[PDB]
């Protein structure tokens, strides 16, 4: 560890390396929201029945023998899938005379740089997961390039609810908005049983979150209280847990039934712009809140499982009619001992059976 | 406003109002603990509550909430916080007909405090 | 000095009914042994983290 400074003829120290490495998010694939669905097609159909049709039965005469009806309705609709094609090749000019950061006379070798190429396709790869989750999470799976590939409010005739929460005036009614949040997940539902309503996550960010917690209310309702979660929320770190892959502690409100996270994640795209997961593609202002809520696997139960990812195989010999996978990886070596090939692939795409559930938040005026 | 003046509140805020129509001004949001008695119906002000002469007081809500309300019905906000923005709306024109206190039960931190509001 | 007598964090703690009622008492933390001058180092706890002067 003794090499020169601006003279070759002369001796420095190399005391050592230090590295840093881009965040990396991954609360969403890891909340199991989304259950796999391995395909043998590129694509895939459903059925929308909906009898919607019960109306009062208005009163007749005995004498004059009159009567009611009500027909029905079926439908059907299908879906496309997203491909990805991650490719990358290593060739000997990387390993000839580059010496390894960090150490004085050493040479890089083969394997390392094997190895990071490697990780760096996986983590980006599922990253992309990741991303695709959080934007089916929104109702409109649209591609990083903002290709739309599956708009579900149209695919399904629903509308979104926006709900306007007004953090900023103290005047607001906080108890209403949430209110109103949790009985639209209720009387939309449309599933036939009953809805607990209460079950559902929310997703909010740095300024929806501080508002919230700031607003007179929401402060007033627990210093006045003598609750062991009061002094928390109130004095203590709420930090309460959950690790989003950045930090160590995910912070979350109660304030009743449901539980306020706060999510910040950011992804880049390859001509730079900043894809924030917690955001709604319009509202760009800053000093808003927004945030997303949808319902958790114990809302309608195990039957119904409103979030699901399908996979699809490759073209490639040997998966035709095939069950599909998360990730296929292959090697393949140049002619003429040139180097080493790789690839990369995933035909996947996540969807929600219900969009109308998935409603946003935010926390300006309407 | 010398202390223990005024046995209530009612008496209390209705010469307090009167004082900031003459022109004076209160601020009192740093020390609040140690001007305002607990209960409604013990003698007010606790301590004797100074007065200023840079009240600079700009708000970042609507302070008339109504052209009759100084916050909505059932708006629960800092006690210090209400006097201020009681000052804010006879300062701009609007006048104090009744003070809502008759079923209160809290003046610290936190009190459901309100004004009824009307012209000149 | 700013900070313990602000009204966000004094009246949180007035209303506070936990044993850090040492908004009245000694917040010298009974910690901070250095300083080399003070044997003792006050110490403020709030939202989590530990402020020392």
């Amino acid at each position: 560890l003794t090499n020169s400074e601006k003279s070759r003829f002369f001796l420095a120290d190399l005391t050592g390396e230090v590295q840093s490495i881009p965040n990396t998010y991954g609360y969403i694939s890891g909340l199991g929201l989304f259950r796999s669905a391995p395909q043998t097609q590129t694509t895939f159909l459903m059925d929308l029945t909906d009898w919607d049709i019960s109306l009062l039965d208005a009163v007749d005469r005995t004498s004059r023998k009159a009567e009611t009806s009500a027909p029905e309705r079926v439908r059907q609709i299908s879906f496309p899938m997203m491909y990805f094609k991650e490719v990358e090749s290593i060739t000997p000019d990387e390993i000839q005379g580059v010496r390894q950061p960090g150490t004085a006379n050493e040479l890089t070798t083969e394997a390392v740089v094997r190895a990071k190429k490697l990780m760096k396709i996986r983590t980006k790869f599922d990253i992309t997961r990741e991303f695709l989750f959080m934007q089916a999470l929104k109702g409109k799976v649209i591609d990083a390039n903002g290709v739309l590939y599956a708009d579900l409010y149209k695919q399904f005739d629903v509308t979104k609810k926006t709900i306007y929460f007004d953090l900023d005036n103290p005047n607001s009614d906080i108890d209403a908005h949430i209110e109103d949040l949790r009985m639209h997940m209720e009387d939309e539902a449309k599933t036939g049983t009953v809805i607990n309503g209460e079950e559902i996550h929310i997703v909010v960010d740095r300024t929806f979150f501080s508002k919230l917690i700031k607003h007179p209310k929401i402060r007033d309702a627990y210093l006045a209280q003598q609750t062991p979660l009061a002094w928390q929320q109130i004095t203590g770190s709420l930090r309460t847990g959950g690790t989003d892959g950045v930090q160590a502690h995910m912070n979350r409100f109660y304030y009743g039934g449901v539980v306020f996270v706060q999510y910040n994640g950011k992804f880049k795209d390859k001509r730079g712009k900043t894809h924030t997961l917690v955001s709604i593609d319009g509202v760009s202002d800053t000093n808003v809140g927004v945030g997303h809520a949808f319902p958790n696997v114990a809302m309608l139960g195990e039957a119904n499982n409103i979030f699901e990812v399908a996979y699809a195989p490759c073209p490639k010999m040997g998966y035709a009619n095939t069950l599909g996978q998360e990730l296929y990886v292959f090697e393949y070596e140049k002619d003429r001992d040139e180097g080493i090939d790789f690839e990369a692939h995933s035909y996947m795409l996540p969807y929600c059976t219900r969009p109308q559930l998935l409603v946003d938040v935010r926390s300006d005026a309407e | 406003i010398k202390a223990k003046t005024y046995p209530d509140f009612k008496e209390f805020v209705k010469d307090f109002v009167a004082n900031v129509k003459a022109g004076k001004r209160y601020d009192f949001r740093k020390y609040q603990e140690a001007v305002l008695p607990l209960t409604y119906s013990s003698p007010w002000p606790e301590s004797d509550i100074p007065e200023v002469t840079d009240f600079n007081y700009t708000p970042d809500y609507t302070v008339p909430f109504s052209e009759e309300l100084l916050y909505s019905v059932g708006a629960q906000m800092r006690t210090a916080d209400f006097f201020m923005d009681l000052q804010y709306a006879i300062i701009n024109g609007k006048d104090v007909d009744t003070v809502y206190c008759e079923w209160l039960a809290r003046v610290k931190p936190f009190s459901m405090l309100n004004a009824k509001l009307k012209d000149s």
